[PDB]
């Protein structure tokens, strides 16, 4: 019943919605603005409201503002509203688009959930106190501040990428994934701007969470910045060291780094009092294995002659992947065996391989 | 855009010459002027200190 | 670095450009500071991946080579060291002369300290060769730093007038 | 090209087509976007164009890097020969 | 082509190259810094001289500093019948 | 359901009333004027253009007056300069309302200056910086000799002028880069109120050639205007230091973006009103020219003290948290090695987080203890 | 249109957990060049402020201070105190230290600022005001307390009249506080979680806490009276 | 409408109005730089025949994760996202991947590996993306990089720092494939016959699942594949196959094409449309030669 009520109360506040007299003022205001209108570039701003523009014909007339609009809500070198005459600024424009940066796993709230992951929660705690707590916000605010970012170690797809969106999806900003060897490239500078563009983002769209994998090649500072040694290994990094020494924060942009080469980095590129975190996945011990294990061979449908501990203890000490692999491949044999329950035996070969 | 034109009243054949700056009438392509070559880019920012004084009491032992 | 461009021989005609309305304010002394900047040709035939450096002296090296007797034109060409060295490089009416500018002698240092100390307020504590001596192969402006850094020193020394000390206290300023 | 469909039978060659071989890899601004075209263009007109042969595109290489797949796709520069021979 | 054909028509003609490393040689990766400019241009010679144009009555002096500087195949005879030294 | 309903019943009802109450006033004030004026008004500076058909510019197109037309295309229509002998109009060279010289100079002025720049300063640049006593702490040996090199000069730029000098024209900071360094920079800068220009070498060389020497030049050109301005350079050791790697060829650019940037500053760039200021890793890259004097003066690390500078900055930090009072800051100070004035950070700011381990409002001795062990362990670095 | 200037500035009392537009729509509301917005905003961000007010406009009041008006100023450091009375930093951090930072450049500021850093430590800066509480019902006494405060309060400002009118928000004026009581229920021993700041006893101070222990009718954030597991039962 | 309207949009537009007139069909949409896509390409897996374990093994690692995923999703795996082959080099091993992603009807894609990291600073990069973008539109599609699977039609032996770094630009867009995506059917087929010049990690669950490796042929796999090529070409009977992929040793299967075309250069040099086996078994020599040869 109420549904019907709930309808047309939306309906009629897409009428009043809709109802922006006024409309006739603000038509007014529209028919001020005459049409059709140019498309045109900013480039530099006076109080003169006069200013000049940038075209790809490349006229650039000097131009007032159709004010009501603001300068101030635009910023030099973006796309405004201008006439055919003079190309008068009409108004504010967009310009919106801007719908890239360098290479990035675009993503915000990840699927990843600390849940999904099997669990690793000891080192869970280094991500969630360092980021996910003043998500929070709450009690970072006693607690006078938190870290910028953490470091990922062990291995991805179990600890470093599964982690990765864990608390990415808990504290639910925008998590922004890339690789170093994403970046580069081999020029110089860009690299920088690669960072930049993603910076950019990063100071845009805070909340966010930076993410970093496998720095095994921007990241080296060797012994030298010459003879034969690319610059653009440090000539990036320091760029990304420097919006990273530049920013840490309370809780708003939160950064990861994931790889296993450590000392190839610099000790401020860690920069302590910043950065005060290592996370390292382990080979999970049988029972934190277990743990995984239970999650992802559960998960999987199987017969009962499959037992955890007939896996658990059959084990070298796998990757918290390796359950997720042995128990990937063990259904494919089950598939090979064209069946929708699995066996125990699938899963030692399947292990066993992988 | 080329243009032929009788040679036009303002020039001299001497000043006429290939690579040169001229007044010309935009529209009608007439030449005016014969220009000099002045503005030919003195890539203004290339930095002319015409003759600054100093002397060689500025810095000694040289 | 102006005549680093990316249009390509941008330099060149800015050379050009440089070598023309230069021959009108001729006589004229082109400065031209570190030329290993354009200095550098390398080896090969991969030259384009600096053609502008490269050309750009090249197109030098032939305006050097488009005259000899104009004194009108003068090229002086400032570098640390130079890298690659030219027969034009050294040549009657291309660059001919290798100029060096070995860091002076103390008693030079005593002389140029002098025009630094010159406009500054002094006492007369001061013995320059003392100075001179403690100080090794300054580039004018070292000895000037000293002599900036003794008057900062003086003022904190409240003194007027700059000493002896003074600009000890300005090697003192760590010279390495 | 066309001229040569036009003039059916014909012949196309292309001394050294290298200079247009590799377009804008990047943002190369001027004289790299047409090389695009232009090559995409060949592209295009070898890439989409019959097979009834009244020409036959011919193109000198002294270095074949420069250049891309699109060119080597089948149908297209089918038959590869090189000036050499001990 | 200007620089052939009105040496072409004003032929007899003496063309001389300065020392041509940037609209010679074979360039660095071979790789777009507008080198596909230089190459053409490199090449612009080349398909005069691997080309039927001939030197009619104009002829082409090339200049170098260095030769090893220079495409090899611009070296080539079609091209280059001679490697001048001047020790 | 039902009850809830009532409350989106009210939902309804309450948002009714804005779109009955919206449509009341707005049959009251019937917006042309607001631009209709302006716009008309403007529409003469419009049409102030629109006469032949016409702070960077880039571009002035004023155009097409033939007796005349007085402007300059820098542009790849009609390249125009009004010059050659006396040639000015008497306000404006002409139209567009674009009036005046593109960029690129002809003459002079000619009509003010319809300049300057295009890609804004792709370098950025804040004045009075968000950082004036903000990292300041512990930072003093610096500070002291860089409010001589900046401060003082600043303030009293006479005294120099009175003794007969000037400040040191530059000065380096190296140690963890930006760390406060930076910050620090921007403290004295914002202490000062001068303009402090953050440029990093990493904006310096892009894609592109006479890059930062673009940049360097309007860098030092704005530098002038705004004159009483801190350049500074973290990463110096972007562009990098003294390098033979001109000898590989590839770099000589990047090597000449230094030496641009060493060619102008020499000269004739104010160092007194425009400071230069230089943040490495390394003050063993410098290219010497750098080192220079009358290009760098003064050279100074950021730094890392004793136990005693680090309990003020542990003391300075950990105002921020609920700490405990009775435990000593000289007691932590005391065990830790030195360390960054940021990383004395990780002292506290970590301590938050055993704070709220241990539940603490105020962080125990062990739970700084712990984060000094904690942190300095968990570098292995 | 003059006191529809005014108008959003009573919806900053409201408010509700938005109190969400306040916040974001206060700082630019106050921003509005009209003075009787930018008198009043301010006023009006201390119940947002205690509810939900603006986090950036804190040091833009104090850009603002002297900009068009020295009654900013005369406001910019009174409301800084005003938003800042009891509820310290935090939410509310770009204001304080700037009041922190207030002492004198005039008497009046000096006074105003006395006023305004009394007013920071109104409450020994422990002080949170929320006229509907987790109670799950609103109170109108402090509703009744304020838009009195509004047309008053103005001593400094528009609407002027006297100094008497500080204190008619007391009506609601309660600390930053949580009140953890025990299964008897006059004031004696009993605990909670931790807070910042211990175990909070009978009424000791935090402000919106979602503890261990369980209140008595629909736990909430804020005041919850302690009853404890039979088998672990305590006072607490 | 203005919502019937799409950016880039053909259009009719009233010239001197500068209004639309009216709308034109869009065109849209590839495009270069060596990350291109052929969309759905054609073979059909029969004509490398005698693979078909490894077909099958394919198949089951990629057509019926394609076909019918939710078979898995039954099972309840995350079913291969990207798939390896490892083996006998050079059959148009192309055909391998393109006949099943013709037969899946998913976009096949082929991108030269090293033009994702180049010199010159997030082109290489920027494609990482645009590539991962069109990707997911055209949906089901399958990914297959050029410039580094060593199964040999495709074959340049990948690259150290390279490919490496491009493969690992796949591998996190593998993650992200494997992230908030998790849109699968969409194969990145890394079938390769040498994985150690490649990051391991790519063989971790979510990127190479079901880790399945090719096998080289023979006569018979020849002779197959010759009686496919030779198929393909206008004959003349007389002929027994097997006999030329007998005389066809250290051949592939691209390599049995080359020894038909011969077969008709020799027949189209004979002036035959028709084709004797005598020509195939000269062609064999000449290939075997070119075999042999560099």
């Amino acid at each position: 019943a109420t549904a019907e009520k709930l309808p047309n109360i939306y309906p009629s506040t897409r009428c009043k919605l809709k109802l922006l007299k006024q409309e006739e003022e603000k038509k007014q205001l529209e028919e001020i603005r005459g049409n059709p209108l140019s498309i045109g570039t900013l480039e530099e701003i006076i109080d003169d409201d006069h200013a000049i523009v940038t075209s790809p014909t490349m006229p650039d007339y000097y131009v007032s503002i159709l004010s009501f609009v603001d300068k101030e809500l635009l910023e030099p070198g973006c796309s405004v509203l201008l006439h055919h005459k003079t190309m008068s600024i009409v108004g504010v424009l967009q310009d919106d688009a801007d719908p890239m940066v360098s290479v990035m796993k675009m993503d915000k709230s990840p699927t990843e959930s600390y849940s999904d992951i099997g669990g690793l929660e000891s080192q869970i705690q280094e991500i969630k106190e360092s980021v996910e707590l003043p998500l929070t916000h709450p009690e970072l605010y006693e607690e006078m501040g938190p870290p910028k970012g953490v470091i990922l170690y062990g291995a991805p797809g179990t600890g470093k990428t599964l982690l990765a969106k864990a608390v990415a999806n808990q504290t639910s900003a925008t998590f922004l994934r890339i690789v170093g060897s994403e970046l580069i490239q081999k020029y110089l500078g860009d690299g920088p701007r690669l960072c930049r563009q993603i910076f950019k983002v990063a100071g845009e769209n805070a909340p966010s969470i930076v993410f970093i994998d496998e720095i095994d090649a921007i990241g080296t500072k060797r012994y030298d910045s010459n003879s034969g040694g690319e610059r653009e290994i440090q000539r990036t990094m320091l760029e990304l060291l420097n919006q990273l020494d530049g920013f840490d924060d309370r809780g708003d942009v939160k950064v990861i780094m994931a790889t296993n080469k450590i000392e190839t980095l610099d000790p401020a590129l860690i920069r302590p009092g910043r950065i005060d975190r290592k996370i390292l996945f382990e080979n999970p011990d049988l029972s934190t294995k277990k743990k995984i294990l239970g999650i992802h061979t559960s998960k999987m449908n199987l017969s009962e002659d499959v037992n955890l501990e007939t896996l658990v203890t059959t084990k070298d000490d796998l990757s918290g992947a390796d359950i997720q692999a042995m128990c990937t491949e063990a259904g494919l044999l089950a598939l090979r065996e064209r069946r929708m329950q699995v066996t125990a035996e699938d899963f030692k070969q399947a292990k066993e391989r992988v | 855009q080329t243009v032929f034109l009788p040679m036009v009243g303002l020039v001299d054949p001497d000043k006429l010459k290939p690579n040169d700056l001229v007044g010309v009438n935009k529209d009608s392509y007439l030449i005016l002027d014969t220009l000099p070559s002045e503005f030919d880019s003195r890539v203004k920012a290339m930095e002319v200190d015409e003759k600054p004084t100093e002397t060689y009491s500025d810095v000694g032992g040289l | 670095p102006q005549l680093v461009q990316m249009y390509i021989g941008e330099g060149a005609k800015l050379v050009r450009d440089a070598f023309a309305l230069a021959k009108e304010k001729a006589p004229t002394i082109i400065f031209i500071d570190e030329l290993d900047a354009i200095g550098t040709k390398r080896f090969d035939s991969e030259k384009s991946g600096d053609r502008e450096v490269q050309r750009t002296m090249l197109e030098l090296l032939n305006q050097l080579d488009g005259f000899s007797s104009d004194d009108r034109v003068k090229v002086l060409a400032a570098t640390n060291r130079v890298d690659v060295l030219d027969p034009a490089l050294l040549r009657s009416g291309r660059l001919d002369r290798k100029i060096e500018f070995p860091l002076p002698s103390e008693d030079s240092r005593a002389q140029i300290l002098q025009i630094h100390s010159r406009k500054m307020t002094t006492d007369d504590d001061i013995n320059w060769q003392e100075l001179a001596r403690s100080t090794d192969e300054f580039n004018g402006a070292q000895l000037k730093a000293v002599t900036v850094e003794a008057g900062m020193i003086a003022l904190r020394n409240g003194q007027s007038s700059v000493k002896h000390e003074d600009f000890v206290e300005g090697i003192s300023e760590v010279q390495a | 090209f066309r001229l040569a469909r036009e003039n059916a039978p014909s012949i196309i060659f292309i001394d050294e087509v290298d200079s247009i071989a590799t377009k804008r890899f990047d943002a190369q601004t001027g004289s790299d976007r047409e090389v695009q075209r232009i090559l995409i263009e060949l592209l295009t007109q070898m890439d989409g164009f019959d097979q009834s042969t009244n020409v036959k595109v011919i193109m000198a290489t002294n270095r074949a890097d420069t250049l891309d797949p699109a060119l080597l796709r089948p149908g297209r520069l089918d038959r590869k020969i090189e000036f050499p021979s001990l | 082509r200007e620089m052939f054909a009105y040496a072409k028509e004003h032929e007899p003609c003496i063309i001389f190259m300065d020392e041509v490393d940037a609209i010679g040689g074979r360039r660095f990766s071979e790789g777009t810094s507008a080198d596909r400019e230089i190459q053409r241009t490199l090449m612009e010679l080349l398909t005069q001289m691997d080309g039927f144009d001939n030197l009619g009555q104009t002829k082409i002096i090339m200049a170098t500093n260095r030769p090893d500087t220079l495409d090899p195949a611009l070296l080539r005879p079609g091209r280059l019948d001679r490697k001048v030294e001047i020790p | 359901d039902d009850k809830i309903v009532p409350l989106t019943e009210g939902d309804i009802q309450v948002l009714k009333s804005y779109g009955a109450a919206p449509y009341a006033a707005k049959l009251k004030q019937t917006n042309d004027l607001k631009d209709i004026e302006a716009r008309i008004k403007e529409k003469a500076g419009v049409k102030e253009s629109d006469t032949g058909l016409a702070h960077p510019l880039q571009v002035a197109r004023c155009t097409k007056i033939i007796k005349a037309k007085y402007v300059i295309n820098l542009k790849q229509i009609a390249k125009f300069v009004v010059g050659l002998g006396e040639r000015v109009s008497p306000t404006d060279i002409e139209e567009g309302m674009r009036v005046g010289v593109d960029r690129s100079k002809y003459n002079i002025e000619l009509p003010l200056p319809p300049r300057i720049d295009p890609s804004v300063t792709m370098m950025t640049v804040e004045e009075k910086p968000d950082v004036t006593y903000s990292d300041v702490g512990g930072c003093k040996d610096q500070i002291e000799k860089l409010r001589e090199v900046v401060e003082l000069p600043l303030l009293s730029p006479e005294r120099f002028a009175t003794l007969g000098i000037d400040p040191p024209k530059g000065i380096l900071l190296y140690g963890p880069p930006g760390t406060g360094k930076t910050l620090c920079a921007r403290a004295v800068a914002n202490r000062t109120d001068a303009t402090f220009i953050r440029v990093i070498g990493s904006e310096l060389v892009q894609k592109y050639v006479g890059e930062g020497a673009r940049m360097v030049r309007e860098l030092f050109e704005m530098a002038r205007t705004k004159k009483a301005c801190i350049i500074f350079f973290d990463e110096i050791d972007a562009v990098g230091g003294a390098r033979f790697d001109d000898g590989a060829g590839g770099d000589n650019e990047v090597q000449r973006t230094m030496l641009e940037l060493i060619t102008q500053l020499d000269g004739f760039d104010p160092r007194g009103n425009i400071k230069v200021m230089f943040a490495t890793n390394r003050p063993n890259t410098l290219d010497p020219a750098l080192l220079r004097p009358g290009r760098i003066d003064r050279k100074v690390e950021f730094s890392l003290p004793d136990l005693e500078g680090r309990a003020n900055i542990f003391r300075i930090h950990s105002k921020s948290m609920s700490v405990e009072r009775g435990i000593r800051w000289e007691l932590i100070s005391r065990l830790c090695p030195n360390s960054t004035g940021a990383e004395l950070r990780s002292v506290c700011t970590e301590a938050g987080m055993f704070a709220i381990r241990a539940r603490r409002k105020v962080a125990t001795e062990k739970d700084f203890l712990k984060a000094v062990d904690k942190v300095i362990s968990g570098y292995k670095k | 249109l003059a006191y529809a200037v005014l108008g959003i500035a009573l919806i900053a009392l409201g408010e509700d957990i938005g109190k969400e537009m306040s916040l974001r729509h206060f700082g630019h509301l106050m921003h509005y060049g009209n003075e009787h917005i930018r008198r009043m905003v301010p006023l009006a961000m201390g119940i947002v402020s205690v509810s939900d007010p603006q986090m950036k406009v804190f040091d833009t009041l104090t850009r603002f201070s002297h900009d068009a008006d020295l009654e900013v100023s005369m406001n910019s450091i009174f409301a800084m105190g005003l938003c800042g009375a009891g509820t310290n930093n935090a939410r509310l951090a770009q204001l304080l230290r700037q009041l922190a930072s207030y002492y004198s450049r005039e008497q009046d500021a000096l006074f105003i600022t006395r006023l305004a850093q009394g007013l920071l430590h109104l409450g020994k800066g422990t002080m949170t005001m929320d006229v509907f509480n987790d109670a799950h019902v609103l109170n109108k006494v402090t509703l009744a307390s304020i838009l009195t405060t509004a047309v008053g309060l103005v001593s400094p400002s528009f609407m002027l009249k006297h100094h008497q009118l500080f204190y008619m928000l007391n009506a609601g004026i309660r600390p930053k506080f949580i009140l953890a009581l025990n299964d008897e229920g006059e004031p004696i021993k009993v605990n909670v979680r931790v807070g910042q700041p211990v175990l909070l006893n009978h009424g000791e101070r935090a402000e919106l806490e979602t503890d261990e222990y369980i209140s008595y009718t629909s736990h909430i954030e804020g005041v919850v009276i302690l009853k404890k597991n039979p088998d672990y039962r305590e006072e607490e | 409408n203005v919502k019937d309207l799409k950016a880039s949009q053909r259009v009719c537009l009233r010239s001197d109005s500068y209004m639309l007139h009216k709308v034109l069909e869009n065109k849209a949409d590839p495009l270069v730089s060596l990350m291109m896509v052929e969309k759905v390409p054609d073979s059909t897996y029969d004509m490398v025949g005698g693979l078909t374990k490894q077909i099958k093994e394919i198949k089951e690692v990629i057509e019926l994760p394609v076909k019918h995923p939710e078979l898995f999703e039954s099972l309840g795996i995350a079913q291969p996202k990207g798939v390896i082959l490892y083996g006998p080099p050079g059959t148009g091993k192309t055909l391998l991947a393109r006949a099943v992603a013709h037969h899946t009807d998913c976009k096949f894609i082929r991108v030269s590996g090293a033009e994702l990291v180049q010199k010159y600073i997030g082109e290489g990069s920027r494609m990482v993306r645009e590539l991962f973008v069109m990707a997911r539109e055209h949906a089901p599609s399958i990914i297959f990089m050029d410039e580094i699977d060593s199964i040999g039609s495709t074959r340049v032996e990948g690259s150290g720092g390279g490919d490496s770094e491009v493969q690992r630009t796949m591998l996190e867009l593998l993650n992200q494939l494997d992230g908030f995506e998790t849109s699968k059917n969409i194969k990145i087929i890394m079938a390769t016959n040498r994985l150690d010049i490649l990051d391991p990690a790519l063989l971790r669950p979510g990127r190479i699942d079901r880790k399945i490796e090719f096998p080289p042929p023979s006569v018979a796999a020849r002779a197959e594949i010759l009686r496919i090529h030779s198929r393909k070409m206008n004959l003349t009977r007389g002929i027994n196959l097997r006999k030329v992929a007998e005389k066809m040793n250290g051949c592939s299967g691209a390599d049995v094409k080359g020894v038909c075309t011969e077969a008709g250069m020799y027949a189209l040099r004979e002036r035959r449309i028709h084709v004797t086996q005598e020509d195939f078994e000269l062609a064999v020599g000449k290939v075997m030669n070119k075999n042999q040869e560099t």
